[PDB]
RNA sequence: AACGUGUCGCGAUGGAUGACUUGGCUUCCUAUUUCGUUGAAGAACGCAGUAAAGUGCGAUAAGUGGUAUCAAUUGCAGAAUCAUUCAAUUACCGAAUCUUUGAACGCAAACGGCGCAUGGGAGAAGCUCGUGUCAUCCCCGUGCAUGCCAUAUUCUCAGUGUCGA
RNA sequence: GAUGUGGCCUGGAGGUUAGGACGAAGCUUAUGGCGUGAGCCUAAGAUGGACCGGCCUCUAGUGCAGAUCUUGGUUGGCGUAGCAAAGAUCUAACGGAGAUAUACUCAACAUGCAACGUUGGAUACUGGAGCGGGGAAGGAUUUCGUGCCAACGGCACUCGUACACGAGUUGUUCGGAAACUGAGCACAACGUUAUAUCGUUUUGUUAGGAAAGUGAAGGUGUGUCGGCGGAGCUGUUCGACUUGAAAAGGGGCAACAGAGAACCUGGGAUUAUAUUCCAAAAAGAAAUUGCAUGUGGGA
RNA sequence: CCAAAGAAGGUGUUAGCCCAUUGAGCCAUAAACCUGAGCGCCUCAUGAAUAAGCGAGUAGCACUGUUUGGGAAUG
RNA sequence: AGACCUGAGUGUGGCAGGACUACCCGCCGAACUUAAGCAUAUUACUCAGCGGAGGAAAAGAAAACAACCGUGAUUCUCU
């Protein structure tokens, strides 16, 4: 709905900015162990409930 | 005073105004609405955005419309007075 | 009936985010946190859950100041001549 | 094309404050370059400019704190020193007995120590 | 015949075993070794040229300063110098910075809200000669919880308390 | 059930004696030999790539077929049960790799099927208590454009609430707060409790309880006036600065449907927002606060 | 060939001599710490050559309760 | 008038609150279990609960043992 506290809106903003894939150049580093973002979120799978 | 850190009064406007936006919507407002679009400090003020525009760019803002974007940043739609031309100051700013 | 149909009768929230711990355990109606007992001055701490104590104790966060003061103590509060 | 720490230390407050403004303005212009494409040579200048601003502010705050420290080091203004400038140490150490107070003795204790001092001796 | 059965050779699926081990567990020792209203622990936001997590850091934000050390960092890129240093990079630490909070303590709070003092700042109205000054509005600093202790160049008071004028 | 075994096997330790890049451990077997057996040893690898055997003694988390045993994987059932409420789709064209896809023979059928999206037609359904248009709670980018089809949408997809990239949320008047009280809560205060993390706290109302810092009127200065008589003087009105009537009952929260609340049309203004954007002919027309200036009139 | 160094890590197979380690020693230091209670100066302290009392709602005791090995009763 | 007794207001200078809590100090305090049942007892003056410190804490300089040819603050170890 329309209403949300600004603090709640800011928490949802950070979750939106974290919902990104790993950059490709990360996988080319010398001792890299990261292949894909293991904390990817979908609004239909898992809820945040802020 | 228990605060002794040196704070400069001539750099406050640089924190108020962060950087302009160059999206397709932002470029449209420059031409037909004489309006510049900026990303501003999320805790800044419409009154303080107007004063920062005067200090940084020597232009007069007749209206400032603000919104907090879904990513958390604050964006300002700044209309300049008809005396100033938004395209001209956009060229001076460097966004063209 | 109880079960699937009554699951759709659940509306609203009992708990929201807590200002002190951010755990979504702040009882909206009772105005206190189930996890840290905010706004009571002291936090919740029980020996029947040592596992819960280890989740919230010192060192599970940043220790922004404790790291600095430990270095100062280990160096006997060294100061320039 | 940055600021060196050596020549920052022989500048006055006004010259340091004036220099800080120029670097803040230069950084703000470089933020425009970040948004509107921008040559990669220019984008490499952001970090040196940001560190120069930090260097200028470090010198300004070091000078101000040192100056205020000797200003309040006077006999009459010592008790009015702001708590941000007083020695930190530790909460317990600040409240602990000082060596002068911990070593206080009564008149009888002082006389007993002088009358019967501990000796140095050996057995053959 | 066909399904089906059995054996062998070769494949697939499936990840046991061995070797490997910057991890765990257990024991022992050495200390100018023990946080916080001088705002801790914890919690939240943010910070890189490129950066989701993690790590480090706090608008001076993958770091400022100072000592050592001596040419890198490195996925790519960028970078004055090829380096006594003033700018490599690591290590350590005396100097600094340190957003919103939290015992949280001006008042509140699913509110990035609202005050009272006192310092400032910006002010395109108005007055003044674009310069000054500046109402309303706006921004920033500091103080402002309760209790207790001490104190008052000897501060201001109350009591059909006890006196004394 | 007891006992014995220069009886077998496993991980480590103290000794001793050996092996390994000309191939250790592990693994594979119609590889045979030895032992009554537990097992041992050799052969081969068209296996592997770095450690390890024998013997004496020491030591222990030391031997598995089953515990509705634990964890991981696999498996017949099995291309089986089924994927049947909410009536339904047809046609041409365009798009697409998704076709009209062919050794011989062969005019076409009898040898590339079945399935997609869009548009135009056709047919039908929802039938205003709607698979309509807007909101609260809840969700939080699912919104929009472009691209894309590995996984996912239990059939399918060229489509998508999927994936990737890039965008979007604009307010003096709308909702909230600033700024009301309600059922209520419980900070302070006091009391209690070994322990405050307990109790009281709206029946006008805290607390054995000194919780008001606000201020009529005066006196005393200043500023804007007035009248009198001789620009000043006395007295006087009203605002600023410095004597004290009367005001009992501390500070706060709790309604986004109660109370309160100054804006509403037009737009060729978006890919996505709009009583929120529009700029001098504001498309425009208003309404309201807070300060001021000047005019008019009183003081 | 080294060893007052065989020491166990690294390096493309099992390394004393390929690398790093393994020792005398050298350099630099807020305060604190140790040293004829280290050693001077000023200041301030300081040593040596007739009777009376001594801890009160305390100790005990009674009842109750609890605890103790403490039992006609340990706290 | 004033004093001093009691009690207030404000200014000035400070302190408390929270975290940690393995060990330590004070309180509070079960039951499962054992007794082949169970109630005293046991588990146990333990767990859980509430407070408070420190690098340790607590204890500690005899209203102490003994009954000896006597010992001599506290703590800890073997016994
Ligand atoms: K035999
Ligand atoms: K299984
Ligand atoms: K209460
Ligand atoms: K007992
Ligand atoms: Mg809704
Ligand atoms: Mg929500
Ligand atoms: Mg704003
Ligand atoms: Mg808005
Ligand atoms: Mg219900
Ligand atoms: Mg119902
Ligand atoms: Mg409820
Ligand atoms: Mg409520
Ligand atoms: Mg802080
Ligand atoms: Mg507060
Ligand atoms: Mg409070
Ligand atoms: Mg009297
Ligand atoms: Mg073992
Ligand atoms: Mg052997
Ligand atoms: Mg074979
Ligand atoms: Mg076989
Ligand atoms: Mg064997
Ligand atoms: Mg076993
Ligand atoms: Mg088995
Ligand atoms: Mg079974
Ligand atoms: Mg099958
Ligand atoms: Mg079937
Ligand atoms: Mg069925
Ligand atoms: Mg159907
Ligand atoms: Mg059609
Ligand atoms: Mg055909
Ligand atoms: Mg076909
Ligand atoms: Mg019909
Ligand atoms: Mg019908
Ligand atoms: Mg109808
Ligand atoms: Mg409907
Ligand atoms: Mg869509
Ligand atoms: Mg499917
Ligand atoms: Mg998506
Ligand atoms: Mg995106
Ligand atoms: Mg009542
Ligand atoms: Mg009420
Ligand atoms: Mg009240
Ligand atoms: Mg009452
Ligand atoms: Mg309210
Ligand atoms: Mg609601
Ligand atoms: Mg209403
Ligand atoms: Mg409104
Ligand atoms: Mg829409
Ligand atoms: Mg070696
Ligand atoms: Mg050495
Ligand atoms: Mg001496
Ligand atoms: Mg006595
Ligand atoms: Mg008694
Ligand atoms: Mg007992
Ligand atoms: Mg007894
Ligand atoms: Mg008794
Ligand atoms: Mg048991
Ligand atoms: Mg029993
Ligand atoms: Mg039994
Ligand atoms: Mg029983
Ligand atoms: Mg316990
Ligand atoms: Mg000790
Ligand atoms: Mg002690
Ligand atoms: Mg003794
Ligand atoms: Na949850
Ligand atoms: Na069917
Ligand atoms: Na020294
Ligand atoms: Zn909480």
């Amino acid at each position: 709905g329309r209403f949300k506290p600004l603090a709640v809106k800011k928490k949802y903003a950070k979750k939106m900015n974290q919902n990104k894939p790993v950059p490709y150049w990360i996988r080319l580093r010398t001792g890299n162990r990261i292949k894909w973002n293991e904390k990817r979120r979908h609004w239909r799978r898992t809820k945040l409930n802020y | 005073s228990n605060r002794v850190t040196v704070e400069s009064k001539d750099i406050a406007a640089f924190n108020v105004i962060r950087y302009p936006l160059t999206t397709d919507k932002a470029m449209k407002k420059i031409e037909e609405n004489n309006t510049l679009t900026f990303i501003v400090d999320s805790r800044a003020n419409k009154t303080e955005i107007k004063k920062a525009m005067r200090k940084l760019y020597q232009v007069k803002a007749v209206k400032v419309n603000t919104l907090i974007r879904p990513d958390g940043l604050k964006k300002a739609y700044i209309r300049l007075s008809a005396a100033h031309d938004a395209l001209d100051t956009a060229n001076k700013i460097g966004l063209v | 009936t109880k079960g699937t149909t009554s699951m759709g009768q659940r509306h609203g929230r009992t708990h929201i985010l807590c200002r002190r711990c951010g755990r979504n355990s702040y009882h909206v109606q009772w105005e206190r946190c189930a996890a840290c007992a905010y706004p009571r001055a002291s936090r919740r701490r029980y020996n029947w859950s040592v596992k819960a104590i280890k989740r919230r104790r010192t060192g599970t966060g940043r220790c922004r100041y404790l790291k600095v003061v430990n270095r100062r103590i280990a160096n006997h509060f060294k100061t320039p001549k | 094309h940055h600021m060196k720490i050596k020549d920052l230390r022989e500048k006055s407050k006004d010259d340091l404050l004036k220099t800080l403004t120029e670097y803040k303005k230069e950084l703000s212009q470089l933020r425009v370059v970040q948004q509107t494409g921008g040559a990669e040579t220019r984008l490499g200048r952001i970090r040196p400019i940001r560190k120069s601003i930090a260097r200028i502010l470090t010198v300004l705050n070091q000078n101000e704190r040192s100056n205020l420290k000797m200003f309040y080091a006077d006999r009459k203004l010592r008790c009015k020193t702001p708590k941000v400038l007083r020695t930190k140490l530790t909460h317990r150490r600040r409240l602990a007995l000082k060596e002068n107070e911990k070593n206080r003795k009564t008149s009888r204790q002082m006389r007993q120590a002088h009358k019967f001092p501990k000796r140095v001796y050996a057995v053959k």
